[PDB]
DNA sequence: GCAGACACTACGAGTACATA
């Protein structure tokens, strides 16, 4: 016991008493030439290893070309619209309506290989552009008027120059500006363009996507790359089962390029039959992969099916996959716009609240990190796709859709405080400074609508009463005191209307609110034109004063 | 102009209220000695028009011709940032906190060089100028740290009246610094006689009744009770008594957000809920408005035993707000809990 | 002639007129005499007199001919960055020392350097002046001024000579403001300055704006309690004494009606805070209830020096305190 | 000859022997002089015990006047360090030879936490590439601010805070080459308020020596003013003790009298609960709500509310000491 | 990035056990005559936590600084890893036994370390610790809070106290 | 002898990120 009723005898002691005054005594004291990739490269059309569908869109997409490029009549869900892209015809200019087929997908699938050998298939010469040039617009200019703006040099008989652009995912801006402008100039464009990225959300692709061919790559098949290794090990003399080779696709995550190296690196020439523990060792063939935004919130929000059942496995599964993701503030937005849509068995909204908790700790966290330029506050907010992971675990199929609720909001308020800006530069100075405009927001706007609003009859001016003419100059007085007028809107419905040129009513009004009763045409426009006129007597009267 | 305009008193021995004030505001401005002033109160109360009228006591007339300046400002990431001023031949109102979060350079730019340099006339103008501070509790505090040195440096040349609504948020630095005048609110009979005025100079007869409800549902804010008043006489010509009077649509709006709070304690509500708050932010509603609305509309569905804890967790996730950077986090955190509080209060 | 307020007009011109701050005036005196200065760090509450402290030291070691030549203030009101420091900072710290005094006073052989408000420079920014401190430390010397001495890193802690300024204790406030009222030929009496140095607490610059805005608001005649008590914003106790009988009446619609009077009153909260603490701690509550109504009102103030909404955290406080006067009942 | 310096650097150990504590790697550095097999080092500790004096008189020893301008490359934070520095005037330095006499050459990055993760990582092969030409001293109070690579490529000292049985003959020395009239008291005092720190030993030792003229306990702790051992004592026994007023009006005595601060009264308070024998959920709860205190006293707030709640937490707690019996 | 990594054969090399430095070191000792013990390389293995470099700067430092390889000579020079002993405090802190986590945070506080190197060891701790997941998460936020508040500039042993304290609580409050 | 062209470095400007 901590507490003593004596006091102790040796050890000294500190006195502790209550309220009720009892005392209590406290202790105070050229094969080997080559690498396996290109020794295995495809040559041919035949050997491609991709899925067959994106082949065929893109040998038919280059050979709607032929009747612009070669001058013969004759050649020889997301696959109905490539399907209807194929057949919907031709520009009066004889040239397919989409002049650029974008290539999009993970690494390793064979893109580059599958441009190349399209196009030397199709009787074209590879003009090949990559991230190793210097991607200036000047630059970038100058070589796309040079590949696609001229004929050959050998003449008749000479190969048509297909430009194929890879890495333009890292392309700036002003250069996809430039690739619009010349595949937009009506210099007219006759010879075909391939774009290869490796990421079709880019900011930079995001006109490009409307424009262009888009061919997304499927993750390649596991049965026809085994039988691809299998091809691989047996030429180079190396024994393997198909389950290895399985288990070496499933971990390079359907890479070709990264198994057939794997397999460069562990075959060697010391052994022969490799061995599945070698594959599953960590230490040759496991790569970082970049996960994407939706498998990040699928892993979060749903449970994997049925070891791998122990929750600790998962928490760091989680917490690894969330990390290796990238753009966390994109994470956190998704789990803040789909955590309360999902089926939550919660109804005490417990786990809701603890999760509203954790993301005020993010930003906790990115506000004092930002504020005392102590960045090491930054290694926590990765625990909250993990925390979002442990409360809201299901073992249902969960529908994750993009989050938009924030930078909607954002831009909403930006255009808010724009129009709150454009409203009171128009006032006079006398009356700005009486005023800030917080306060006019809250409470001289919707009062000052009110205001602006009289019940008026749809009765000309010479059959007004004295109150009535009163109460429209006043009315107009108003309205030119804070420079605001009816101007004329285009409806496309056919019919013309009288607004507000600041558009105040969106600052005021609220949607889930009853209906007012709004100022008709006629009065509008008698509105309107009495402030025309008043604005013209001010004129004369401000010329007889002076 | 408005009725909020067009009647203003300009001097202050025009004051309908707060005569005793105005008259100790007149004594302490006249020798010119006077210290840096904080006109603090609730919003409406008439500091602004007692700041004009000191002005006015001060100066001659002319601190009524009013332009507008516009100033660039260079921010250290070498952003131009365009903030305005209203200013006169004696005096000028800067409102930093239009510039956000950068209004420390602000402070230590475009203030020092208003203090650094002397008047031009020293004979129509007196032998300082003013600076109107608006809203300095919209302040950071970096930029309260920034103001304190020119406070002292330059107060023979240069007086500041800074203008806010709470002194909390105010730095006891600069709290020390300056002469703390209160203006209270105008009473139920002030905003009655005010309104009452202000109807007999326009020709018009307005009952008593009327007045005392338009100063109560005006909160003691006298700018909202004159705007209602002109609202009502736009909206019908004879003074009724019983006569209804326009309401803001964001108040409704917060009134029908608590109504849609109590119908219903879910996920889905919550979610919805949170789409209504997303509308009142959008609409650039201050958040801490936005919770004592919620707090004013919630407590009257409440119980007598659950009140002060749905206070005290408005309070708290108000704070949490102040402390924070995004708002919906705060308030959807604060639905939440008062959805499961009154959850276990009716199933209990 | 132009007429200057009492807080300029009776600053410190030298370090003898400097009030209860006995320690580091001893040191200032002694580096007058021609002692080692060493360098310097100024922490306390405003308007205990920090900066006019060092100001008067500095404008006695050099004079009015050598203040522009030793003196380098730095302040918040300009920008202080890393690259301030490595710059404007550590090109003046590496200056000589020159120029004599021309009224035969004698002259230290080093310059100073203030950096004035230390706790609005970064941490990045106090990092490049330990070497600077340390190396030109022949030829200059240092003094931080900041209010909160954790906002300083620990190498400028160590490398500094800390000095506390205590708040100013009443018999020394009182004797300072009775000799201001002296010098300006006006008359306040007893009650009133009593009142007047309970209401400064500590804070010397609130008192002297405090007794000048009360003499121009008197206008010359005998200050009074009242014009003390209306001039400081001190809440009536019968507004007090509403607060707690709604609070011992156990209902929210009273207590939402004396907050809004209070909040629509204008009143600060944080001077209802300390007048609701000064009742709580001196009545007939129990040990229990005193606490958590304490530590309520500190959890309170500490929201309130954050900048949130005072309807909101007064409500709070206020609930919480009727909670612990009805839960007894 | 005189001149006008603060104490910490009139008094500096120029020299390695006049160190105080760090017996064994002073002479371990030692005896890589004078093997000359110096090695990259990595000095780390708190502030104050004697990191960039050691490398000072380790240049010093290895280099001549006549030469030390050539063969030494000192930056600090106060100079800019970022990443074309260190591809720049250090990688020249680093790659070159020497002027005057041949010999290896010596970088000292003092305040190595406050430089770039960039600038650290271009470190590394400037380091290890010309081991054989020159060497490099990281100086830090953060180990966490630098990379783990040039933690690998340094050997590490620390320099922990200075005991004070070992810290009383340097303020001797300080005290006799002042003449300085001090009793035991002072130098109990002295060392005590130090926690390990020579450099505000120093300070104190100066301030109290030019306020007061004499250094004892009582002018110590009035220079300081740090509270009492024995007033500590009595605010937690009043604390402890009594009910909320008298131990209120009490401690406000105690403070308005002796001008206490609120943060040494909390440091020392929380000193004194983990001597006293609380139980396990009273310890929690105070350290709980002294933190809080503790917290709450870092921006603009009212420190006679934060007093009343540090008694608070306390008149708490009695009830349930007592209780618990 | 991921185009480079597929575009070579990864190679990924784990830390060194004590048997692998420990052949290393016993070639460095028989090149350089070293005396030795068995209980002095230990400690320098422990010291190395799988690192050839520390290892060998260790040696190094012990064999210049006092000519003999025992655990006092390794021990007087190099230290003691840190997050050997802030395990056990969280171990103790799990079991809310506030006594001896203050007593492993007091070891730590008088060995000079700073409040941020503590507190990273205590994060870098409690993110592979062996517990609940719920417990860890709000660990790790607590940690988070107490950060925020280092960085701010409050940084004493009463604030590391009150973190221990707080997460004691965290268990005793489910 | 003076006008036009060539590349040269210093400087202005835009953008990302900062943890384990
Ligand atoms: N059928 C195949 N058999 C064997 N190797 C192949 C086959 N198809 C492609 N490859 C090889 O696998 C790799 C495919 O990558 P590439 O097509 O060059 O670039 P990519 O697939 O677009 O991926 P990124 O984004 O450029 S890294 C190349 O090294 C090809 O030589
Ligand atoms: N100890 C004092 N002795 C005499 N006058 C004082 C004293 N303290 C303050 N004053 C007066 O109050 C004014 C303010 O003094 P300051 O030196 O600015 O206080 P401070 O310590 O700088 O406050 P902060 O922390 O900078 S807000 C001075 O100009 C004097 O008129
Ligand atoms: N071990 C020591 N022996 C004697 N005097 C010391 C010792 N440590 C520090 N000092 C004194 O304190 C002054 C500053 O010591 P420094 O070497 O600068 O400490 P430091 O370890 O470098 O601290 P940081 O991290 O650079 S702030 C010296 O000039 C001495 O006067
Ligand atoms: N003494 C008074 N007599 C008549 N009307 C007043 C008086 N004081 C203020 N008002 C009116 O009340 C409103 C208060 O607004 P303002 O003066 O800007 O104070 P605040 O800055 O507190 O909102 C003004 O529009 C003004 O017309
Ligand atoms: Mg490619
Ligand atoms: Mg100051
Ligand atoms: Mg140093």
């Amino acid at each position: 016991n901590p507490v003593l009723r004596r006091p102790p005898i040796l050890e000294d002691y500190v006195h502790v008493t209550s309220t009720e005054g009892v005392r209590a005594y406290l202790v105070l004291r050229a094969s080997s030439h080559c690498l396996w990739v290109d020794e295995f490269a495809p040559r041919h059309y035949t050997e491609l290893l991709s899925d067959d569908f994106t082949n065929r869109c893109l040998l038919k997409w280059l050979k709607l070309w032929d009747l612009v490029v070669f001058g013969h009549e004759r050649p020889s869900s997301h696959e109905q619209v490539l399907e209807e892209m194929l057949e919907a015809g031709l520009d009066p200019s004889q040239r397919p309506k989409q002049k650029v087929a974008l290539l999009c997908g993970p690494p390793g699938l064979g893109k580059t290989t599958l441009a190349h050998v399209i196009a030397r298939h199709a009787g074209y010469s590879v003009v090949e552009m990559n991230a190793s040039d210097d991607r200036s617009p000047e630059v970038f200019r100058t070589r796309i008027e040079a590949a696609t703006q001229m004929e050959s040099v050998l003449g008749a008989g000479g190969k048509p120059n297909c430009l194929v652009i890879d890495e333009i995912d890292g392309a700036p801006v002003a250069a996809i500006n430039v690739l619009l402008s010349i595949l937009n100039r009506k210099g007219l464009l006759m010879r075909p363009i391939i774009c290869i990225c490796n990421d079709q959300f880019a900011p930079s692709l995001r006109q490009l996507k409307q424009q262009a061919f888009l061919l997304h790559f499927p993750p390649t098949l596991p049965s026809r790359l085994v039988q691809r290794l299998q091809e691989v090990s047996l030429r180079q003399g190396m024994r393997a089962d198909p389950g290895v080779l399985a288990a070496l696709c499933e971990k390079t995550d359907n890479d070709i390029r990264a198994c057939i190296n794997t397999l460069q690196f562990l075959y060697s020439r010391g052994q022969r039959e490799l061995s599945v523990r070698d594959v599953q060792a960590t230490r040759v063939g496991l790569k970082d992969q970049r996960r994407g935004l939706f498998s990040v919130w699928q892993e979060v929000f749903q449970l994997p099916r049925a070891s791998l059942t122990s929750a600790s496995q998962r928490f760091y599964r989680v917490l690894h996959a969330a990390a290796s993701a990238g753009e966390h503030e994109k994470v956190v937005q998704g789990l803040f716009d789909n955590f309360l849509r999902l089926r939550l068995r919660d109804s005490s909204l417990g786990a809701v609240c603890v999760a509203l908790d954790w993301l005020a700790f993010d930003d906790l966290l990115a506000g004092a990190a930002h504020h005392s330029q102590s960045f090491q506050l930054l290694r926590y907010p990765p625990f909250l796709p993990v925390a979002f992971h442990v409360l809201f675990a299901s073992s249902h199929t969960p529908r994750i859709t993009f989050p938009s609720s924030q930078q909607e909001a954002q831009n909403r308020m930006s255009q808010m405080r724009n129009l709150i800006q454009t409203l009171v530069s128009g006032i006079a100075p006398a009356t700005r400074s009486r005023a800030t405009p917080q306060a006019l927001l809250l409470d001289a706007l919707c009062l000052l609508l009110d205001i602006l609003a009289p019940k008026l009859r749809p009765v000309s001016t010479q059959l007004y009463s004295t109150r009535e003419k009163q109460q429209l100059a006043s009315l107009v007085g108003t309205m030119l005191a804070y420079s605001l007028t009816y101007r004329q809107e285009r409806t496309p419905d056919g019919q013309y209307i009288y607004r507000l040129e600041p558009n105040v009513e969106e600052l005021c009004r609220f949607p889930e609110l009853p209906a007012r009763k709004p100022l008709t045409y006629q009065t509008k426009q008698l509105i309107a034109r009495e402030i025309e006129v008043e604005k013209m007597r001010r004129a004369e009267a401000s010329a007889r004063v002076e | 102009s408005l009725w909020v305009d067009k009647y203003r008193p300009c001097s202050l021995g025009r004051l309908d209220y707060h005569k005793e004030q105005a008259a100790q505001l007149r004594n302490l401005v006249q020798c010119g000695d006077f210290p840096h002033l904080l006109v603090y109160g609730p919003s409406g109360a008439g500091k602004k028009t007692r700041i004009m009228c000191i002005l006015r006591e001060l100066y001659g007339v002319g601190v009524e011709k009013l332009r507008i300046e516009h100033q660039t400002i260079t921010t250290p990431s070498k952003k131009k940032i365009e903030i305005s001023t209203i200013a006169s031949n004696y005096h000028l109102e800067v409102n930093p906190s239009d510039a956000g979060n950068s209004d420390r350079v602000v402070i230590q730019e475009m203030l020092k060089t208003v203090a650094q340099s002397q008047q031009l006339e020293t004979n129509s103008q007196r032998d300082f100028k003013v600076v109107l501070l608006t809203e300095v509790d919209k302040l950071t505090k970096d930029a309260q740290h920034a103001l304190r040195r020119t406070m002292e440096k330059y107060m023979s040349t240069c007086r500041l009246i800074l203008c806010c609504n709470s002194t909390s948020k105010v730095i006891p630095p600069i709290r020390s610094r300056c002469l703390a005048v209160r203006v209270p609110a105008p009473s139920i009979e002030d905003i009655c006689h005010v309104l009452s005025t202000v109807c007999k100079k326009e020709g018009l007869n307005l009952p008593s009744q009327l007045a005392h409800r338009l100063a109560e549902k005006s909160c003691r804010n006298l700018r909202k009770a004159l705007l209602m008043c002109e609202a009502c006489r736009v909206q019908q010509y004879p003074f009724t008594a019983d006569q209804e009077i326009p309401e803001t649509d964001w108040e409704v709006y917060l009134r029908e957000t608590a109504n849609a709070i109590v119908s219903q304690q879910t996920p889905q509500r919550l979610l919805e809920v949170r789409g209504r708050l997303y509308e009142l932010l959008t609409h650039c509603i201050p958040p801490e408005i936005i919770m004592k609305g919620l707090l004013s509309e919630l407590l009257h569905n409440c119980d007598g035993q659950l009140k002060g804890e749905v206070a005290q967790m408005a309070a708290y996730y108000e704070h949490r707000l102040q402390l924070g950077s995004k708002a919906i986090y705060h308030l959807e955190a604060f639905v939440a809990k008062f959805m499961a509080l009154y959850k276990k209060f009716m199933e209990d | 002639a132009k007429p200057v307020p009492w807080v300029e007009k009776y600053r410190p011109k030298c370090v003898d007129e400097v009030a209860f701050q006995e320690e580091v005036v001893a040191v200032l005196k002694k580096s007058l005499e021609g002692a080692d200065l060493p360098n310097l760090l100024f922490y306390g509450p405003p308007g205990t007199g920090k900066t006019s402290t060092i100001l008067a030291a500095a404008r006695e070691l050099f004079g009015p001919e050598l203040f522009r030549l030793r003196v380098l203030e730095l302040n918040a009101s300009d920008e202080r960055g890393i690259q301030v420091v490595r710059e404007k900072v550590k090109n003046f710290a590496q200056l000589t020392v020159s120029g004599s005094r021309s009224d035969g006073k004698p002259c230290p052989p080093f310059k100073i350097v203030i950096l004035d408000e230390a706790d609005s420079m970064t941490s990045a920014a106090q990092a490049a002046l330990r070497r600077t401190m340390e190396k030109e430390s022949k030829t200059t010397r240092f003094c931080l001024i900041c209010n909160y001495v954790s906002r300083i890193i620990e190498p400028l802690t160590s490398r500094c000579s800390k000095f506390r300024f205590k708040p100013l204790s009443d018999k020394i406030q009182q004797q300072r403001l009775l000799d201001i009222a002296k010098k300006e030929n006006v008359k306040i009496s007893d009650e009133g300055i009593a009142y007047l140095v309970k209401v400064s607490e500590g804070d010397l610059r609130k008192a002297i704006t405090f007794l000048q805005s009360a003499t121009r608001l008197t206008g010359g005649k005998e200050i009074t309690e009242k014009v003390i008590t209306d001039i400081a914003g001190v809440i009536p106790a019968e507004k007090i004494d509403g607060v707690f009988a709604a609070c011992q009446s156990g209902s929210f619609d009273k207590l939402e009606a004396v907050v809004k009077d209070l909040i629509d009153e204008g009143h600060a909260a944080t001077q209802l805070v300390n007048q609701l603490h000064d009742v709580v701690v001196e009545n007939n509550l129990s040990d229990k209830q005193k606490s958590i109504i304490t530590e309520k009102l500190a959890e309170v103030d500490k929201c309130l020096a954050d900048g949130a909404d005072e309807h909101l955290q007064l409500i709070s406080l206020c609930a919480t305190v009727m909670q612990q006067l009805s839960q007894n009942c | 000859k005189i001149r006008n310096l603060p104490w910490v650097e009139k008094y500096r150990p120029q020299t390695l022997n006049d160190l105080i504590s760090h017996q064994d790697i002073l002479s371990t550095i030692q005896k890589f002089i004078n093997e000359d097999r110096l090695p990259h080092l990595l000095l780390y500790g708190p502030p104050g015990t004697g990191k960039t004096s050691t490398i000072l008189a380790c240049a010093k020893q290895l280099y001549k006047d006549k030469e030390f301008g050539s063969m030494v490359l000192e930056l600090n934070a106060s100079d800019d360090r970022g990443i074309d520095i260190i591809r720049g005037p250090i990688l020249s330095f680093a790659s070159t030879r020497t002027i005057f006499k041949k010999g290896f050459k010596l970088v000292i990055l003092d305040e190595a936490d406050a430089m770039t993760q960039d600038a650290q990582n271009a470190l590394r092969r400037v380091i290890e590439k010309f081991t054989e030409n020159t060497r490099f001293c990281l100086i830090c109070n953060y180990l966490s601010k630098i990379i783990p690579a040039l933690q690998s490529r340094c050997t590490r000292f620390r320099f922990g805070p200075l005991t004070p049985e070992l810290m009383v003959p340097r303020l001797e020395h300080v005290v006799e080459e002042e003449k300085v009239d001090i009793s035991e008291d002072g130098m109990k005092a002295l060392v005590t308020l130090s926690s390990g720190d020579m450099r505000r030993a120093l300070n104190i030792l100066q301030s109290t020596n030019m306020a007061f003229g004499k250094v004892t306990e009582e002018t110590v702790y009035t220079c300081t003013g740090h509270p009492l051992k024995s007033d500590i004592a009595n605010i937690l026994d009043w604390m402890l003790n009594q009910d909320f007023t008298t131990a209120y009006r009490n401690i406000t005595e105690l403070k308005t009298l002796k001008g206490l601060a609120l943060h040494d009264i909390l440091t020392e308070i929380h000193l004194f609960v983990h001597r006293v024998d609380f139980p396990s959920s009273v310890r929690i709860h105070l350290l709980t709500k002294m933190a809080d205190i503790e917290y709450r006293l870092s921006v603009g707030t009212n420190e006679k509310i934060q007093l009343s709640s540090l008694i608070a937490a306390f008149q708490v707690t009695r009830d349930l000491i007592v209780a618990e019996a | 990035i991921e185009p480079i990594q597929s575009r070579c054969a990864v190679l990924r090399y784990t830390k060194l056990t004590d048997a692998q430095i420990l052949t290393r070191l016993m070639n460095v000792i028989e090149k350089e005559r070293v005396p030795y013990t068995d209980d002095g390389l230990e400690a320098i293995i422990f010291t190395a936590q799988g690192d050839m470099r520390q290892a060998l700067n260790n040696l190094q430092s012990t064999f210049s600084g006092f000519g003999f390889i025992n655990s006092e000579n390794v021990f007087k020079v190099c230290d003691e890893p840190h997050p050997l002993l802030v395990k056990e405090m969280i171990q103790h802190c799990v079991n809310a036994n506030i006594d001896e986590a203050y007593k492993i945070l007091a070891h730590l506080w008088h060995l000079g370390y700073s409040p941020e190197d503590i507190i990273g060891n205590i994060f870098r701790v409690c993110k592979t610790f062996q517990m609940a997941e719920y417990l860890k998460l709000e660990f790790i936020k607590e940690i988070g809070y107490t950060h925020m508040k280092i960085a701010e500039g409050v940084n004493s042993l009463l604030q590391m106290a009150g973190l221990l304290a707080r997460l004691c609580q965290k268990t005793m409050a489910p």
